[PDB]
């Protein structure tokens, strides 16, 4: 439900990470804004 | 069976270095210039109130 | 230097030393401790059994 | 001059290592809306003109 | 080597003696004024204190009219108001520190007026040799 | 409690008196010349060369010979090479810091020969009294 | 500009210089004395340590009655067992380093007579006045 004017500004990010143990990781979602996210280079 | 050290969901320890040593050893307080420091020589003395030795 | 004819007023509960002296035993042992070795690492999982010796 | 932030956000707690903690955004709850700023045009526009003169 | 030791006057010792029995002692206590990176600097911050507060009553002593001696007569005359009292059991059977608690309320005010006196003793000297 | 205040002399919001009429407010600022791990150590720093500040003026005007005293008056000759000008219109119409703005050149040769009438006189009064 | 430049009584180049020749220059080095985070710290240290020194030597003088005074006579008499000598052969042909080697074994006590003399002075002194 975001408005015509906020197309993209946020970006859904999943990712690993390191959990209190090195040798676990956990698979944790985020929110980043548009300008705070660039493009590596389908997927 | 799996265990975990205790303090890692709190924080990380810092390891004593070895050649340090915990023995406690004798300390003494002096106070600056333009400051003194008052014994109280009571033998009775309770830890507050007046004191004339 | 004992001090004749003199009576001073003690409290032990409300003195400065007791707290100033233990930050600074704090702080001396954080001082201490900080170039020791930092022990992270060792926060990973451990596969425990009892000890029958 | 009014600045407002309408997302109702959400504040996720992630555990990085040993008393390491991390905040990320989670699911906004209701619609979104881009943050803005209000002035009141009539003494943008006064202030303008003496600016101006 | 018969005994002998050193027998100094040392520090505050001599406080629970009278007014003028005490006043013997008043040099050593003022040398001893004097005495002598998370620490260093705490130590170093507390000898400049002490350096600070020695310094200003050096400067409070001066600007009275009485610097470099440590006692020093004044033409600011001796207001009843502040304890009457009378000579002779203040020298003999007062010790300073019943005095101090006794005049602590007043102390400002005899700053003033020893500053003011010595302002004006100052000014009619300087006009007085001027004259000559 | 009749609406009376401190009316205190204070700052230097006397500077823009005459020189005679600002002479008055010299100890204060005197006093006030001495008001009382990275930035603790900046204003430990700041709070040091004043002191120091302080101290190298105490030391310059006893080196003269005039320790002690706000005013003191010395046996080096006024010349007129540097400002002629005369005493009327001096401690009646000029301020402290345009005497200080049209005097600022010649300061050095001044305290150099303050410094060598008093030690001049110091030998003097040595050799005068050894004498007797 | 005919060849002139400064020629001025600088440092204790004038040490090797007789007694009474070197007492010419004690101002200049008593001025010198006070010349001006890991490493502004200890330079600090330094600054605050030489002016712990220069304040512990003022106060040393002015104890003894001798403040503001490069030269003061005193009322302690010199005894000759700390070195007979004569007058003529001091301040004529020996140096100061010279004489503070020979002396240095009893200054201690010539700083606690001169401490005594100067109270005991003070104290007749204002009996003296007080009986005016
Ligand atoms: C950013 O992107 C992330 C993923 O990268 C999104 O997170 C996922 O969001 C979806 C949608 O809400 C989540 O799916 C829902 O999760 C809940 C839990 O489901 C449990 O049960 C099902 C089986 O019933 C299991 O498979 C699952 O693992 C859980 O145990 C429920 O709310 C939902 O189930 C309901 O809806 C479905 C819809 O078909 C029905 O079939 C079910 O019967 C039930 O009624 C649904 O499964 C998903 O779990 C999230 N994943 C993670 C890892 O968190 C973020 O939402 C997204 N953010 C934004 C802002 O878009
Ligand atoms: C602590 O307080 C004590 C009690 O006041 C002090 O004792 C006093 O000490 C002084 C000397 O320092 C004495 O003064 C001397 O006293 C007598 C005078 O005679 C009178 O006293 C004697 C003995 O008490 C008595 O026999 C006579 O009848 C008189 O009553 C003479 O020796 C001298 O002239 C001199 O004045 C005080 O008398 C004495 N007071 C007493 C004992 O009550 C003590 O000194 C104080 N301590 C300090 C460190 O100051
Ligand atoms: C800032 O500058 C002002 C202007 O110079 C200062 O005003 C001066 O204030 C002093 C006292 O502080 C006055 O001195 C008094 O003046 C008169 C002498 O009579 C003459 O002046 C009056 C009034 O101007 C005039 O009616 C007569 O005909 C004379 O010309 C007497 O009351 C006293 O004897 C005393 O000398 C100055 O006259 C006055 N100057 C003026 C008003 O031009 C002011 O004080 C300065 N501020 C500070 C803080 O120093
Ligand atoms: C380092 O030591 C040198 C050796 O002692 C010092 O030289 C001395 O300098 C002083 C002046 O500063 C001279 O005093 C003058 O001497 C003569 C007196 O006549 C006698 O000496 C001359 C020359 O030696 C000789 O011809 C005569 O017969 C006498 O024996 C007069 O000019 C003055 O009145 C005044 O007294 C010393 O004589 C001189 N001593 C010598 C050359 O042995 C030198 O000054 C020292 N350096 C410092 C920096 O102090
Ligand atoms: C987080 O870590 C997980 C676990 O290692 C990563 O998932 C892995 O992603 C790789 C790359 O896409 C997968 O390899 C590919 O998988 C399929 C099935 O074989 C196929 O597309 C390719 O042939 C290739 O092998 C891998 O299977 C997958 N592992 C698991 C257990 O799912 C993941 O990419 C990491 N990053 C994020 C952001 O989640
Ligand atoms: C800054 O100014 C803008 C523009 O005036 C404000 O947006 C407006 O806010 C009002 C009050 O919430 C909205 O009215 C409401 O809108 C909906 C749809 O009708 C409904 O909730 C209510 O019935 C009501 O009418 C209005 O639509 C909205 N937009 C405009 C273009 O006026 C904004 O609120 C101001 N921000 C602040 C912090 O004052
Ligand atoms: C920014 O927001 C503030 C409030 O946080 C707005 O001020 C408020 O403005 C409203 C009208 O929009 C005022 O209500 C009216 O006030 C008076 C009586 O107080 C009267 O005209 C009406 O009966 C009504 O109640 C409200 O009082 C006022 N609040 C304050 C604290 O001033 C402000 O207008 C907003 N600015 C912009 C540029 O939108
Ligand atoms: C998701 O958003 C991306 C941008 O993050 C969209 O891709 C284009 O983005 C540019 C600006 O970078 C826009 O001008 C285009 O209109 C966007 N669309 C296309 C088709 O090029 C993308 O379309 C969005 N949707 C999906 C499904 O990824
Ligand atoms: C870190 O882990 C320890 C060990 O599990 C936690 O201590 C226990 O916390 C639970 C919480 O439900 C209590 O019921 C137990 O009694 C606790 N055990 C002990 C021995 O105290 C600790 O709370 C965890 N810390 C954090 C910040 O989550
Ligand atoms: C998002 O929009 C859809 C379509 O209008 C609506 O059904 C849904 O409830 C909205 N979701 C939220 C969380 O408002
Ligand atoms: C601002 O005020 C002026 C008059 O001062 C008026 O002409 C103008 O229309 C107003 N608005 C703007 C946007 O300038
Ligand atoms: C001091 O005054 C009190 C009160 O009048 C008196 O009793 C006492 O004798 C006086 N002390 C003297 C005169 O030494
Ligand atoms: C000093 O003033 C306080 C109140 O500020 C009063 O209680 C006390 O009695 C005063 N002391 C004297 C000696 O007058
Ligand atoms: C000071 O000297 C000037 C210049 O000669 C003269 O005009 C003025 O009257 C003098 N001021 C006096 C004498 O008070
Ligand atoms: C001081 O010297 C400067 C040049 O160094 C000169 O411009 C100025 O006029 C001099 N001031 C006085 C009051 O002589
Ligand atoms: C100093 O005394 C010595 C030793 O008696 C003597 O030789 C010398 O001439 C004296 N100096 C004088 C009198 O100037
Ligand atoms: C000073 O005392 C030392 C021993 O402590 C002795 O060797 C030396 O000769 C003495 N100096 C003088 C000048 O008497």
């Amino acid at each position: 439900n975001i408005t015509d004017d906020m197309r993209g500004e946020l970006k859904n990010c999943s990712f690993n990470m390191t959990t209190e143990l090195r040798d676990k990781k956990q698979k944790v979602y985020s929110l980043f804004y548009r300008l705070d996210v660039v493009q590596i280079n389908s997927n | 069976k799996e265990y975990r050290l205790i303090n890692c969901n709190t924080s990380a320890c810092t390891q004593a270095c070895p050649k340090v040593s915990f023995e406690p050893i004798p300390i003494h307080y002096c106070a600056p210039a333009g400051f003194a420091i008052l014994k109280c020589k009571d033998k009775k003395f309770n830890g507050t109130g007046p004191c004339p030795s | 230097i004992h001090l004749e004819n003199v009576t001073e007023e003690f409290n032990m509960w409300k003195n400065n030393m007791v707290e100033q002296m233990h930050t600074d035993i704090i702080s001396l042992w954080d001082q201490s401790l900080k170039p020791c070795v930092k022990l992270t690492p060792l926060c990973v999982t451990l596969q425990c059994t009892n000890v029958t010796n | 001059i009014n600045c407002t932030r309408p997302n109702n956000n959400t504040r996720k707690s992630i555990r990085i290592g040993p008393g390491q903690a991390f905040y990320a955004t989670g699911d906004i709850i209701g619609d979104i809306r881009q943050a803005h700023c209000n002035v009141s045009k009539a003494t943008w526009n006064e202030t303008l003109g003496k600016v101006v003169k | 080597a018969v005994g002998i030791g050193a027998v100094f006057l040392g520090f505050l010792g001599a406080a629970g003696s009278t007014m003028g029995a005490a006043s013997m002692t008043l040099t050593v206590q003022a040398r001893n004024l004097l005495s002598g990176t998370v620490w260093g600097i705490k130590q170093l911050q507390a000898r400049v204190l002490a350096v600070e507060r020695y310094l200003r009553d050096q400067q409070l002593l001066g600007i009275w009219g009485c610097s470099g001696k440590l006692i020093c007569c004044t033409n600011v005359p001796w207001n009843s108001s502040w304890s009457n009292r009378n000579l002779s059991e203040i020298w003999d059977n007062m010790t300073w520190l019943q005095w101090d608690k006794e005049i602590s309320n007043y102390t400002q005010i005899i700053y003033g007026l020893l500053e003011e006196s010595q302002n004006q003793q100052e000014k009619n000297e300087q006009d007085l040799l001027a004259l000559d």
